[PDB]
């Protein structure tokens, strides 16, 4: 389920190949686990008993709308409205084992808010994946004649592989030297939870 | 099986704490292991305190004891406040205990009066004895208050 | 930022610590003291320590501020008195511990010791 | 007033923050009814004497200015009550930090050199430390979870901004107050 | 001793029981050594299958990272030795080996960041994107900046690898990483071996790394030096034939 | 007994039944 | 190929297709693969490595001590994995013995491959302690 | 449990295992010498 | 008793095999720096006066492709482009030997 | 006063000094063959080298696993010996960063040190289930005596003067004196 | 004073510690109520739960960590290494001979340059 909204938004991040399932079912699952593992009450206002009224992304996505064609604009504007939960609530809610872990029926507001987080999972690591698998080539980088009727014109792209989104996901559940520095100088291993990337 | 001074019942506490029910076997074994290690601390803790000259247990000797065993710290135990003891009573020949704590303000722990400073370190000197006399000065101790054979 | 500037405009961020236990605790580290030991770089290590202690309030206090308004605390965190008074937020081991736990530390106690 | 706080801009406007907070819960609590404190003050030792010259060892002390310290932190952070064992287990784990930092600090200074080359290698020295002054430092704050913009703005930014806060939430309590009273 | 009678008797005479039982334990016959020194000193032949596990050489002893195939010869002896009769799934051999591959990037990554300094940049292609990067030094970090403000404008262009000019002169001067390295870094934490003491233990009990080269190199005490320091700028008989011997046994070994 | 089995062991391993150092104490001396 | 008496022998001897055995035309070849797979790993968490030198990044006395940690690893997880899955009455070894080791002992967790609460008892003491507290 | 490194072990086994084949299963005494050398 | 050697005796067992082993030693005091470094070099052993060791360091093309190109499929041969040790034999003279002697009793 | 050699400190006045640079509780400290250098373990599992004449720290020896619990400098001053929690005696010598000698044989931690007079012998003792003391040999690093007996912790060794008799002490109270030759 | 805290004093007590420190007996109470939650959680996940998962868990609890005690003949304690291999290591480093030194220099020299504390200020 859900792979043709990975693909297009595989798509919309710089991905223009053809992914295979593997990388297909690997995303769903990376995105499975961090969904069923998932002003404001704490700001200085409530401090006191009563209250009172008041009173290189960015860089890379103008590059590629100036460096579109008119067709493939349309098809990025169309991919663009991809999405994990919209007017899908029910088939959601059964991939997502709503039921069996809370209560069920939540409001939308809720699956507003997973689907944005879902597509910025995706997003990055399709980002990263890019970068890695760019990364092997180039590092790699460093005979028949004549011709055939179904040769390809030119080829020369290929698609992400699972070996690279298991790296990207590698580097991406890395935490920050403050959650370790109190195990300075001595031999105790580090245990946590899934970090929420 | 053999004797536990640990008292399987406070196993048992800990299990139903984490909605586990426990056999008989599984309780004992659990007890005996408990036992072993604490065992196992005492003896690395011995070992330190009787490394320094002396005959007095304290908390650091205890910390050292389960840093070389690779096991997490216990923070907070070596606060000066006095510890007491509550009572509650669940029945008849069942009582529990409980730390005493009470809430305080900012305030009164904030503003409150530093203790004194001790005096710096320094040494003296005098005679213990003197060709196997001990002089009485004060200094050396009373004759009022096992240093002499006597078959 | 660069580290010479910030060593030199310390003279304006000098932490609440005491001069007295930077020198106590980093002579137990194994450093001499202020007079032996450029005087900024006492300032600086007491001023992380500092912002490693307020860092770890404000989660503390995080945490205690969404449990306010079934309904039992998390076994394993005992320590209390009768409630305190009024509706003020209090400093209870529940929070500390909840927040702490992401540093990698453990304050897991007994509550009933029978 | 060895054993206070040093005088400076960023204990400086904390004693605001505090003092800005208890007035404004003064304020709340005369609406409510329509209780009463008294500032902080950080007490002193007698005057004391040391031989030859060197740090004052005294550990009942220096644990107990570091638990006023920790307690006044923890108040800025904007709580009014608290439990003794929280408040020694916050001061037990900030020692322990403070000894592994310094810990740190001294573990990279005094590394095993390493062999020189390039220019170092040309004037004939052999070896030259494997850390210099700068990276120590660095690695000394990187290791903890550190970095010097961090510290900056914690320095600069947050205490003014929260202070900023503070004075507007203090001047609409007082106009509401006003034409409540009115 | 006087007051110890009462501290005894503060107790429960249940307790007091519980603890005069001790007497009855059978002492500490420690007979539990005995398979220890043991050690230290129709049907399915199970036994003949467990005995293949040591025919494969070790990854130290041939100097080949291990691999599916290694893997999956060294599964089955584990299995039968622990009663698993059908044996183990088909795909856990790459399972296995991504486990491995990961196990050690990370402990490796972990002894590299404690030690290295000016790293690639961030600005595409190279350096460590999401994950935990290196410190950067002022100087480097301002020549950095410059470097990348002018390659927007197309003045300076970047290497076969994409290293930038700055970029590919820092990691110029950086040598392999030697054992120096790895005892400092394990000063600092664990590094991901706190279930290996042998390895850690082997690290902390070997020669200083550069001590048997320079095996003669001494420095002098000196106070009037800044710091102390002056540094100065029966047939075929062995006792006959041993030598013979000797060569014909070192021809033989090879 | 040890003795006895001392006496087996060693059995199995067959065992078959210059002028300035006085200048200068000279000085020292006088 | 089943029955255990062996394939290849030059002796006097049948499915009906049997499977083909696995066979590589020319190449870089096994024997180069895996000794340049640890310069590899090297250089993918080194950062990356300049123009006109790799391969040297760690000494003779560090590979060693990697390739110890390689085998030791293997060898210490795959013998607590077939233990604990024997333990659970299972007659054969799955992935998820091999993932729970591995997340409750290393803190690895490898993706694409597929709560506690008290009793009454002890509410019944909180209640009794908290009861005696005021 | 004690610790050892696995080449000790590996080349410890090995050697048993020779050793088994060689002496078949210790019928066998070829440590034996028949003279005076 | 059963075991030929409780482990609480091993060392008394030692020090007293260590006694008869060495029976003098040399316990006569020194005086100064000189006669220490004498005593040392004299009492040097051959056996503990190495030195330290050394620090661990790391057109037929086409004939060798024929050959391996040659050797495709092959089962057994393949990989190796060899210790016998006669197992299967002594198992079945073992096997004889045994049904042999049991078939002496009936 | 106390009197350093570097001109900066011209003639201060203080009669007591410190010595900083360790990080955990010191167990021993030996001066030296009057004096100018001095040796210190702790817990950290550390041995330093100090000095008399600047009062500042010359060099660290880390081959120990654990803590350090004595150190002794030897009788005339150039090698000295340490033990401590991994069960295993060092012999050093100041010329060298790493252990000359490693001596093996004891079966728990190690209490107590001692030099013969001659300076080619070293005592030890350990605690717990094997309380045996035990005699090594400089040059060859192996064990020669091995003394039984004692029931309680043993606290201190020493050596007499003559070369010929040893006297060890334990908890207990009991003072023992062996016959180093006859082991009796 | 609660139970088993009055019994943990006499057993101290009854070992030669004179002296004492309130809290002590209250660390060990703890420590042992966290060792047995760590250890029952860990069963639990292995596996009602039988005998043999408590003794698995405590197996492997014991592969990274409580590496001490007064274990004597062949009881892993003091760091866990087996006496063979520290035997090899012995023979190992007790082959070379001992450093050569002149009188001249019997107290003054020190390490190479390399493993001093030269210039750190």
């Amino acid at each position: 389920a859900n792979w043709f909204e990975l693909c297009q938004m595989m798509y919309v991040s710089g991905e223009t190949g053809e992914p295979s399932l593997e990388t297909t079912g690997i995303i769903e699952d990376i995105v499975r686990q961090q969904v069923i593992e998932i002003g404001l009450p704490w700001e200085p206002a409530s401090f006191y008993s009563v209250e009172v009224p008041e009173r290189q992304r960015l860089r890379k996505a103008d590059e590629r709308t100036k460096a579109m064609t008119k067709e493939e604009y349309v098809t990025w504007s169309e991919f663009r409205q991809a999405s994990f939960t919209y007017r899908k609530g029910k088939r959601f809610r059964e991939w997502a084992g709503f039921g069996l872990v809370t209560d069920s029926k939540p409001s939308d507001d809720i699956i507003d808010i997973l689907g944005f987080l879902t597509f910025e999972m995706v997003q990055t690591l399709t980002e990263e994946a890019l970068k890695i698998k760019e990364q092997e080539d180039l590092h790699r980088e460093r005979l028949t004649g004549g011709g055939g009727l179904f040769d390809p014109p030119n080829e020369g792209r290929t698609p992400v592989e699972p070996r690279h989104i298991q790296e990207a996901f590698r580097r991406l559940q890395q935490r920050p030297k403050k959650a370790r520095a109190m195990l300075n100088g001595t031999k105790l291993q580090q245990r946590t939870q899934l970090k929420l990337f | 099986g053999p004797k536990l001074l640990w008292n399987p019942e406070n196993v048992r506490d800990v299990a139903d704490a984490l909605g586990i029910t426990l056999s008989e076997e599984p309780l004992r074994l659990l007890a005996q292991d408990v036992e072993y290690r604490i065992g196992q601390v005492i003896v690395e803790s011995l070992r330190f305190m009787r490394a320094a000259n002396r005959t007095t247990l304290t908390v650091q000797d205890v910390s050292l004891a389960l840093r070389v065993l690779d096991v997490e710290p216990l923070y907070g135990y070596e606060s000066t406040r006095p510890l007491r003891y509550g009572e509650a009573s669940l029945g008849p020949g069942q009582p529990l205990f409980y730390i005493d704590d009470e809430e305080v303000d900012f305030e009164k722990v904030i503003n409150a009066p530093l203790p004194k400073v001790p005096r710096d370190m320094t040494f003296t000197a005098h005679w213990l004895a003197v060709e196997g006399v001990q002089p009485s000065i004060p200094q050396n101790p009373t004759t009022a208050e096992d240093l002499l054979p006597k078959g | 930022a660069s580290l010479r500037e910030f060593l030199n405009k310390m003279d304006d961020y000098a932490p609440i610590i005491p001069d007295a236990v930077t020198n106590y605790y980093m002579t137990r580290a194994g450093l001499p003291p202020p007079p032996q030991t450029d005087i900024r770089l006492a300032r600086l290590l007491a001023l992380a320590t500092q912002k490693f202690i307020a860092d770890i309030a404000a989660d503390a206090y995080q945490y205690s501020r969404i449990r306010a308004s079934l309904g039992i605390q998390r076994p394993g965190y005992g320590g209390g008195g009768q409630g305190g008074s009024q509706n003020r937020t209090v400093l209870t081991m529940e929070d500390l511990g909840m927040a702490v736990s992401e540093f990698g530390v453990n304050v897991k106690r007994s509550e009933f010791y029978r | 007033g060895h054993f206070t706080a040093p005088s400076s801009r960023l204990t400086r406007r904390i004693d605001a923050n505090i003092r800005q907070m208890q007035e404004t819960r003064k304020l709340c609590s005369k609406i409510g009814v329509i209780i009463q404190t008294h500032p902080f003050v950080e007490a002193d030792i007698e005057p004391h004497y040391i031989s030859g010259e060197g740090p004052v060892m005294a550990g009942e002390v220096c644990r107990s200015a570091l638990q006023r310290s920790v307690a006044k932190i923890f108040y800025h952070a904007g709580f009014e009550e608290l439990q003794p064992s929280a408040l020694d287990c916050i001061t037990d784990i900030a020692s322990d930090y403070f000894q592994k930092l310094v810990r740190t600090f001294n573990v990279y200074r005094e590394a095993e050199k390493k062999p020189a080359t390039g220019a170092a290698a040309e004037r004939g020295a052999r070896f030259v430390p494997r850390f210099t002054p700068e990276e120590v430092i660095l690695h000394t704050l990187d290791e903890n979870g550190h970095d010097i913009d961090s510290l900056e703005a914690y320095a600069r930014d947050e205490v003014e901004r929260l202070g900023n806060k503070l004075a507007q939430i203090h001047e609409r309590m007082k106009g509401h107050l006003a034409d409540l009273l009115r | 001793e006087r007051r110890l009678k009462g501290e005894v008797m503060q107790l429960p005479a249940r307790d007091r029981r519980r603890i005069k039982e001790l007497a009855h334990n059978d002492f500490d016959p420690y007979d539990a050594l005995a398979n220890v020194l043991m050690e230290h000193a129709l049907k399915m032949n199970f036994d003949l299958e467990i005995r293949k596990r040591y025919a494969q050489p070790l990854a130290v002893e041939s100097g080949e990272f291990p691999d599916t195939s290694n893997i999956e010869s060294r599964m089955l002896p584990f299995c039968y030795e622990a009663g698993l009769s059908s044996g183990h799934a088909p795909d856990a051999a790459q399972f296995m080996s991504i486990a491995t591959e990961t196990f050690i990037k990370e402990v490796m990554s972990a002894i590299f960041s404690r030690t290295r300094s000016n790293g690639p940049g961030d600005s595409g292609s190279a350096g460590f994107g999401l994950g935990s990067g290196w410190i950067q030094t002022h100087r480097y970090r301002k020549q950095l900046a410059k470097e990348e403000e002018a390659f927007q404008r197309g003045e300076i262009s970047r290497d076969k690898m994409g290293l930038l000019p700055v970029e590919a002169k820092a990691a110029s001067e950086r040598g392999p990483l030697g054992m120096a390295d790895v005892r400092l870094a394990l000063e600092m934490g664990d590094c991901g071996l706190a279930g290996f003491p042998v390895i850690v233990k082997s690290v902390i009990y070997g020669w200083r790394e550069g001590e048997l080269e320079n095996w003669e190199d001494y420095t002098y005490v000196d106070p009037s030096r800044p710091d102390g320091i002056a540094i100065p700028s029966w047939e075929g008989a062995e006792p006959e034939t041993s030598d013979l011997l000797n060569a014909v046994l070192d021809s033989c070994l090879a | 007994n040890l003795n006895q089995i001392v006496t087996d062991y060693l059995k199995k391993k067959g065992f078959t039944r210059k002028y300035l150092k006085a200048f200068l104490l000279l000085k020292n001396w006088i | 190929n089943i029955g255990g008496a062996g394939s290849g022998r030059p002796t006097y001897t049948q499915p009906a297709l049997p499977k083909t055995p696995a066979f590589q035309l020319e190449g870089e070849g096994e024997r180069v693969l895996n000794k340049k797979k640890l310069d590899e790993l090297v250089r993918q968490v080194c950062g990356g490595t300049a123009e006109g030198q790799d391969g040297n990044m760690l000494t003779p006395e560090v590979e060693e001590s990697v390739l110890n940690m390689a085998d030791a690893f293997v060898d210490n997880v795959l013998h607590q994995a077939c233990r604990n899955a024997k333990e659970r009455g299972s007659k054969v070894l799955e992935i998820r013995d091999i993932q729970l080791v591995l997340e409750r002992v290393y803190n690895i967790r490898i993706p694409g491959y597929a709560k506690v609460q008290p009793n009454s008892n002890w509410i019944k003491k909180m209640s009794a302690v908290q009861a005696a507290k005021v | 449990p004690v610790f050892a490194p696995l080449k000790r072990q590996y080349q410890l086994a090995r050697l048993h295992e020779q050793l088994q084949a060689a002496t078949n299963g210790g019928r066998t005494n070829i440590f034996k010498v028949v003279g005076f050398g | 008793d059963h075991m030929e050697l409780d482990p609480k005796n091993i060392y008394e067992v030692e020090a007293k095999i260590l006694l008869a082993t060495y029976p003098k030693l040399d316990l006569e005091p020194t005086k100064n720096a000189e006669e220490t470094i004498a005593k040392l070099e004299k009492l040097a052993h051959p056996e503990h006066s190495h030195k330290p060791p050394e620090p661990k360091v790391r057109d037929e093309a086409l004939a060798a492709e024929q050959e391996r190109y040659m050797l495709t499929l092959d089962e057994r041969l393949s990989s190796k482009l060899w210790e016998p040790r006669f197992e299967r034999f002594k198992l079945i003279e073992n096997i004889k030997q045994e049904h042999a002697e049991k078939k002496e009793q009936e | 006063p106390l009197k350093s050699a570097l001109e900066n400190e011209k003639n201060l006045k203080v009669n007591n000094r410190k010595l900083i640079g360790h990080s955990g509780p010191v167990y021993g400290v030996s001066f030296s063959d009057s004096s100018k250098l001095l040796l210190s373990c702790s817990a950290d599992g550390q041995i330093r080298l100090w000095s008399l004449e600047i009062w500042a720290c010359l060099c660290i020896y880390k081959a120990h696993d654990g803590p350090v619990f004595r150190v002794l400098w030897g009788p005339h001053g150039h090698y000295f010996a340490s033990a401590g929690w991994d069960k295993t005696v060092r012999v050093f010598t100041q010329d060298h960063a790493s252990a000359v000698r490693i001596m093996v044989g004891h079966d728990t931690s190690i209490s107590a040190l001692a030099w013969h007079p001659n300076g080619t012998y070293v005592f030890s003792a350990s605690d717990e289930m094997d309380k045996s003391i035990r005699m090594w040999s400089v040059i060859t690093g192996n064990c020669v005596r091995i003394f039984t007996g004692h029931t309680h912790y043993i606290t201190a060794l020493e050596c007499a003067h003559n070369g010929k008799i040893l006297a060890s002490a334990d908890t207990g109270g009991n003072i023992f004196i062996w016959d180093i030759e006859k082991g009796t | 004073r609660p139970r088993d805290a009055r019994t943990l004093e006499l057993l101290l007590t009854a070992q030669g510690v004179t002296s004492f420190e309130p809290r002590v007996s209250q660390l060990l109470l703890d420590f042992a109520y966290r060792h047995t939650a760590a250890v029952l959680s860990d069963a639990l996940h292995l596996s009602s739960i039988t005998a043999n998962a408590v003794a698995l868990a405590i197996s492997s609890r014991l592969g990274y960590q409580f590496r001490g005690g007064g274990g004597g003949y062949y009881g892993g304690g003091g760091g866990g290494a087996s006496k063979d291999w520290m035997l090899e290591l012995a023979r190992e480093r007790n082959k070379v001979a001992l450093p050569r030194v002149l009188p001249s220099e019997w107290g003054v020299r020190l390490p190479g340059e390399r493993f001093v504390l030269s210039g750190v200020s």
